[PDB]
């Protein structure tokens, strides 16, 4: 229940590891084969970024989708009148670094509604609470949460 | 052929070699190399009217939802507008064990007292030395240190933690006895997979003295296999002779390098105990590697059969040349297979056909060379052209029939429904035919081309040849005539015993293990010694496997069962869905679907669990979600005018997802809509009460009664066509059924063609029926021996049944065609003459393949030793039976009653 500090990985080990994260497998396009694995969230209580207007965030991995919904409903309790903001769920234009998990869809960078500072630090530990795999304080601008995939 | 073969064999030899080399180059150039990725490459049947439905269902599950523009049947994603925009002391176990992680069970040595404390410490340390002492990516690494992330996941860790020590090996062993009593008292309790992250538990606690999240582990997942519920006595403390160890890592293709480099050469573990079960998930992976490597046993086979071919006829060069002829025939047959007919596959068994191929080859050359020597014996100072003509006239047709028999055998095996044997059949059949033609052309040439301290060895060769001669000259006739009833009675009794072991006693039975676990390696190999001897000794596995898995009823409407998959011999790849021409929207349509669910709510196989909300048919779900006013859609009839229907279906299901979305991952009752807004398929399911067996009969009763009912559709014109579609997970059922029916019908066609060619050769009904008796007795006793060795049917030992008949008639045909030199007695002299004439021929023609398969035996990949043993048995039996019997019965029958139509044919 602490405001997770700057640059703090909760699983205590780097992302590309079989502990809660595994490793990257393959790219995904709008027409790739494995793209079927992705689903839209469309939970109206959450506000999306959608700077690409193609739904780069509004869709994700169902395994990650359920966990994100869990975090949404759990932070609605501890913080009222908030609207969580996923800045980048799945990147295809490449706004992130290469071979990044965001390209896979097992990860999403999360911020609060009104762009608050200490709320990020607490929200990281909250993302831990909902049961997320590799929540890392990637940037001061966004909280980075990444999940393992099934199969 | 004979016209210009006279002293001009170089031309035909050269054109044959050119043919061979060009076909080899084409075969290695144009088609794509075979995969050998998975042995079970094509086991799933095709075109069997159920596998049709099954493959369509699977193809459908493939084209599932894609978040935006799924572009297939799945869902409603179009409406996205929505009118808006350890080394530690404790707490040391990161996760709980599961099937996902890799595992290894340990067996004790002669000490057999597994609760020995050095046994435990040795277990853990040898495990870590043999596994962890290698470059390892790691494990979950809950802490920062990636080394002692998950310590060995062993029971030693458990006893250490009950001792509450940061070090597993340090064990005074008193706590071992304490926890021994504890485990006894706990096995008394039946004691849950509690969370227990803290001491307090929501469920009732049988006893706090049971350490949280510890005893249930040893009792249910860990080394304990003997189920540890004896109620005998403290003195009766067993050893738990079987023990299991999970790997701190996880099972997957990656572990392949570790097992290969680090865990094969090791003869065993240690004198205290040793490995017996190595389940690392990586079985199909390294399979092909053992295949490649363990291929020198066929090399020993081919070289020893070449050697004995030399022994037979001293013309060593002829032996080498006919061997190369066999091999080249294999090659050109492969070329014809993959290329000429544009169909390609290679199901791992064609790399076993080669043995019986070279057997039949060497068979068909002996007869030719011996006929050549016979015709050279008389009138040797004659014309080479005439010699060729006469020896050909006397041997070629014999060769042709004695090969065309097995040719037709395999071209009959084609009729089955397994792909992984359709391909084998066609390939080996064209192979044997091309072998015959290449022999009948090539061999004459190379034969006629043979224009051409050692003394004592040559003398022993001469003497042993004369010994064989006299043995076949006096001994065998003496035996068969002097008994003339003993062998016949003995073989009647053996046929009886065979029919008995196949009929009522432990008999031929369908496969038992699950599809993906066909024992592919030698049963003594650890990987599969895991299965069939240990998997059924573990609480989690056993109590998980075959337990309360109610198979689901299921039905479709949107699609039609058309396997667009290269129907005739698919490549085990290639499928494509489609759409029907129905409309769910009609008022009578949804009314009928409702009434359908109603009727199905009255049946026997149903199981009214009464816990569902959204899993059964969604029409009643509408009904409940209806009467929702002021949105607007409410206050209507239970049927609808298709308009409220079309507007409300998407609206409502989207609102169900909006309330609390639950994943619908192409298994749910979720109706199917496409990229643009239209519902297309109406999948819905149920729950049966049959508990997912594996044996045939229960599944058959189930599927038969169920499809019997659902076939009665009697629906309205819309969605009334071929919509039956009832399909469970009964794939294994389909494999089994088609395997049985296929081996049956194939055996039938094989015996039919054998009897027909027996007619066409001997022209006597009587001796043909007698040969039929012969081959029937042979196949019966050999399959009886097989089942005595506990050999279920599979993709492999099915074709063996049918090929056995072809291999068997190969001797009866000779003993039948040999009814010449009609003596005064109707029986006496003719049979002894035939026997003395064909003795060495048949005996060597058998012993060759016998010794081939015999030296083949000790290997690792199952298929090899399987085929080796089968051929050894079938050849031994076919020879001995054929001779002894098919003369004994003939000794007591007069075959001078026949039917002749034209005397023109010769042989
Ligand atoms: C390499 C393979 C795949 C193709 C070629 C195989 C045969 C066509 C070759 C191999 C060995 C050759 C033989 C090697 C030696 C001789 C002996 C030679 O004898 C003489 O010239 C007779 C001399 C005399 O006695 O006066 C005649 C050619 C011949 C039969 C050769 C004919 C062609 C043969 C059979
Ligand atoms: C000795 C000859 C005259 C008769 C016996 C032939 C066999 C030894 C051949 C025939 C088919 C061959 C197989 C055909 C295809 C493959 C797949 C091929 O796959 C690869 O090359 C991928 C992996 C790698 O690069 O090693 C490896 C060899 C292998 C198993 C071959 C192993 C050797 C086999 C069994
Ligand atoms: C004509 C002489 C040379 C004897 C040939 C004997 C075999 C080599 C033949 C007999 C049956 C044949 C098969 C009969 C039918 C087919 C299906 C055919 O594919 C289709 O018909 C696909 C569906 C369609 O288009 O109708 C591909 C060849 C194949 C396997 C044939 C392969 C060659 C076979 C095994
Ligand atoms: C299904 C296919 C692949 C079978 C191919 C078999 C042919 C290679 C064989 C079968 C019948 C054979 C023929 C059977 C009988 C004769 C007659 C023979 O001459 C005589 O008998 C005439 C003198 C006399 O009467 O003694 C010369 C060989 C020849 C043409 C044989 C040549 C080789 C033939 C065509
Ligand atoms: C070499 C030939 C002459 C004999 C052996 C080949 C087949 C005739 C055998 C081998 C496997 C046997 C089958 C193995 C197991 C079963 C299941 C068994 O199931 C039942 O008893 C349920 C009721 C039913 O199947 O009708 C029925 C016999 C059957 C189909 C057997 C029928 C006879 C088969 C096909
Ligand atoms: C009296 C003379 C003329 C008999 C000549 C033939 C025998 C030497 C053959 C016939 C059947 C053979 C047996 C067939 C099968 C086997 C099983 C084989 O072991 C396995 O295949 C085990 C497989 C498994 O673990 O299931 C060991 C050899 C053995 C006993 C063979 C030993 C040699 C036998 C007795
Ligand atoms: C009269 C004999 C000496 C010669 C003529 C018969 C033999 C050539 C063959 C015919 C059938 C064979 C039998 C077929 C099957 C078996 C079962 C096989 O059983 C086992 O190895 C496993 C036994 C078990 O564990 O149940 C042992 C060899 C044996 C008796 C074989 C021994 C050799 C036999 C008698
Ligand atoms: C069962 C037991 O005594 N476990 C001991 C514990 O008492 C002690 O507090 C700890 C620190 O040394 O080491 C461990
Ligand atoms: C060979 O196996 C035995 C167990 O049967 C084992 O004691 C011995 O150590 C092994 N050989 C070597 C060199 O380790
Ligand atoms: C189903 O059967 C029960 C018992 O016979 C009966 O009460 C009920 O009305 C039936 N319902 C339908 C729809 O047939
Ligand atoms: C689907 O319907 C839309 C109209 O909304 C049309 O533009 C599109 O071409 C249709 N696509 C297919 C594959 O029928
Ligand atoms: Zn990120």
């Amino acid at each position: 229940l602490t405001p997770l500090a700057y640059k703090q990985f909760i699983p205590n080990v780097a992302e590309k590891t079989l502990g809660a994260s595994g490793r990257y497998e393959g790219k995904i396009s709008r027409n790739s084969e494995r793209f079927k694995e992705l689903t839209p969230n469309y939970n109206p209580d959450i506000i999306f970024k959608d700077e690409e207007n193609t739904g780069a965030d509004r869709l994700m991995t169902q395994r990650c989708k359920d966990k994100l919904n869990a975090l949404a409903i759990s932070v609605m309790n501890q913080w009222p009148g908030v609207k969580l903001r996923v800045t980048e769920g799945w990147d295809e234009d490449g706004h992130h670094s290469e071979e990044s998990l965001h390209y896979e869809g097992r990860a999403v960078d999360i911020t609060t509604s009104d762009r608050d500072r200490s709320k990020y630090g607490m929200l990281a530990r909250l993302a831990v609470e909902a049961g997320f795999d590799w929540v890392y304080y990637e940037s001061k601008a966004h909280i980075h949460c990444s999940v393992k995939a099934e199969n | 052929y004979a016209a210009l073969i006279a002293d001009w064999p170089v031309v035909v030899l050269g054109m044959c070699t050119m043919f061979i080399v060009v076909c080899a180059l084409v075969g290695v150039l144009v088609p794509e190399l075979p995969d050998f990725s998975d042995p079970l490459l094509g086991f799933e049947p095709r075109g069997t009217a159920i596998g049709q439905r099954l493959v369509t269902w699977n193809n459908m599950v493939k084209n599932t939802g894609y978040k935006a523009t799924l572009a297939n049947y799945p869902f409603k994603y179009a409406d996205e507008q929505a009118k808006s925009h350890n080394f530690h002391k404790d707490s040391f176990f990161c996760d709980v064990p599961s099937d996902r992680y890799s595992r290894v069970v340990f067996t004790s040595s002669g000490g057999e007292t597994l609760w020995n404390l050095p046994a435990i410490k040795s277990m853990c340390n040898v495990d870590n030395s043999r596994i962890r002492s290698h470059p390892q990516f790691g494990d979950l690494c809950q802490r920062t240190t990636a080394a002692s992330c998950c310590p060995s996941w062993t029971l030693g860790n458990y006893i250490a933690i009950l001792n509450n020590r940061s070090s597993c090996q340090k064990i005074v062993e008193r706590d071992v006895s304490h926890t021994l009593k504890l485990l006894r008292t706990c096995a008394k309790h039946y004691d849950m997979a509690a969370r227990r992250k803290d001491q307090l538990k929501c469920t009732n606690v049988p006893r706090k003295c049971t350490k949280y999240n510890a005893v249930y582990q040893i009792l249910h997942y860990l080394v304990d296999k003997d189920f540890m519920t004896p109620k005998t006595a403290d003195y009766a403390t067993p050893a738990l002779k079987y023990s299991m160890l999970f790997s701190p890592t996880e099972k997957g293709e990656s572990m392949m390098n570790i097992y290969l480099d680090n865990f094969e050469n090791w003869n065993s573990s240690d004198g205290v105990t040793t490995i017996t079960g190595i389940e690392f998930g990586i079985k199909h992976s390294l399979f092909q590697d053992y295949l490649l490597m363990d291929t020198v046993y066929p090399a020993i086979a081919i070289v020893i059969v070449l050697l004995v071919m030399c022994v037979y006829t001293k013309s060593m060069f002829i032996t080498l040349m006919t061997m190369f002829a066999i091999i080249s025939s294999l090659i050109v047959s492969y070329f014809l297979y993959r290329v000429v007919f544009h169909f390609e596959f290679f199901p791992f068994m064609n790399l076993t056909a080669l043995i019986i191929l070279v057997g039949i080859g060497a068979n068909n050359a002996f007869v030719l060379c011996d006929v050549w020597n016979y015709t050279k014996f008389d009138k040797p100072h004659a014309e080479t052209s005439e010699t060729v003509s006469i020896t050909l006239q006397h041997a070629a047709l014999s060769m042709f029939v004695t090969s065309f028999t097995t040719a037709a055998a395999f071209y009959a095996n084609y009729v089955s429904n397994i792909t992984a044997i359709r391909c084998f059949g066609v390939y080996a059949g064209t192979a044997i035919l091309v072998n015959y033609v290449l022999m009948v052309t090539w061999l004459p040439a190379v034969v006629v081309l043979h224009e051409r301290a050692c003394q004592k060895c040559h003398k022993v060769l001469f003497a042993i040849s004369e010994a064989s001669r006299i043995f076949f000259e006096k001994v065998l006739p003496c035996i068969v005539i002097k008994f003339r009833y003993l062998w016949l009675f003995w073989f009647l009794a053996l046929t009886v015993g065979g029919a008995y072991i196949v009929c009522i006693n432990p008999k031929m039975k369908l496969p038992s293990l699950e599809l993906s676990e066909f024992q592919v390696f030698r049963s003594s190999h650890p990987f599969e010694r895991y299965d069939a001897e240990y998997k059924k000794l573990f609480m989690f596995e056993r109590v998980h496997h075959g337990e309360e898995l109610h198979m689901p009823i299921t039905v479709i409407w949107g699609v039609s069962p058309e396997d667009n998959g290269n129907p005739l011999n698919p490549k085990s790849k290639g499928k494509l869905t489609l759409d029907s021409s129905f409309n769910i929207a009609s008022p009578a349509s949804q009314a009928w679907i409702l009434h359908f669910c109603q009727k199905l709510r009255n049946q026997t196989f149903f199981y009214q669990t009464d816990e569902q909300d959204f899993t059964s048919c969604f029409i009643e779900t509408f009904k409940q979600w209806m009467e929702n006013q002021d949105c607007c859609c409410s206050h209507w009839s239970f049927p609808y005018k298709q308009e409220i229907f079309e507007l409300c279906i998407k609206r409502a299901i989207m609102e169900l997802e909006r309330s609390t979305g639950y994943h619908l991952d192409s298994k749910t009752p979720g109706p199917r809509f496409d990229i643009n807004d239209t519902i297309r398929a109406v999948v819905l399911e149920f729950q049966s009460t049959y508990l997912f067996t594996l044996a045939y009969e229960k599944m058959h009763q189930f599927y038969k009664e169920v499809d019997s009912w659902i076939s009665s559709e009697l629906s309205s014109a819309p969605e009334g066509l071929s919509n039956g579609w009832f399909v469970s997970n009964l794939e294994f059922y389909d494999l089994q059924d088609s395997l049985s029916d296929g081996t049956l019908i194939a055996m039938g066609l094989s015996v039919a063609v054998a009897f027909s060619v027996m007619l066409l050769t001997t022209w006597n009904i009587i001796i043909s029926l007698y040969a039929i008796i012969s081959i029937a007795g042979t196949i019966f006793v050999t399959v009886g021996s097989l089942v005595l060795l506990g050999w279920e049917l599979n993709v492999l030992e099915s074709v063996t049944i049918s090929v056995a008949v072809g291999l068997s008639v190969n001797f009866a045909v000779h003993y039948g065609v040999a009814y010449r030199l009609a003596p005064d007695p109707d029986r006496e002299g003719k049979v002894i003459f035939s026997l003395s004439r064909v003795g060495s021929a048949m005996a060597m023609a058998a012993l060759t393949t016998f010794v081939a398969g015999a030296m083949m035996m000790p290997s690792t990949v199952l298929a090899y030793t399987q085929l080796g043993t089968f051929m050894m048995l079938i050849m031994c039996i076919s020879w001995a039976f054929a001779t002894f019997f098919f003369q004994c019965m003939c000794r007591c029958l007069g075959p001078q009653g026949t039917c002749g139509q034209i005397p023109l044919p010769k042989k």
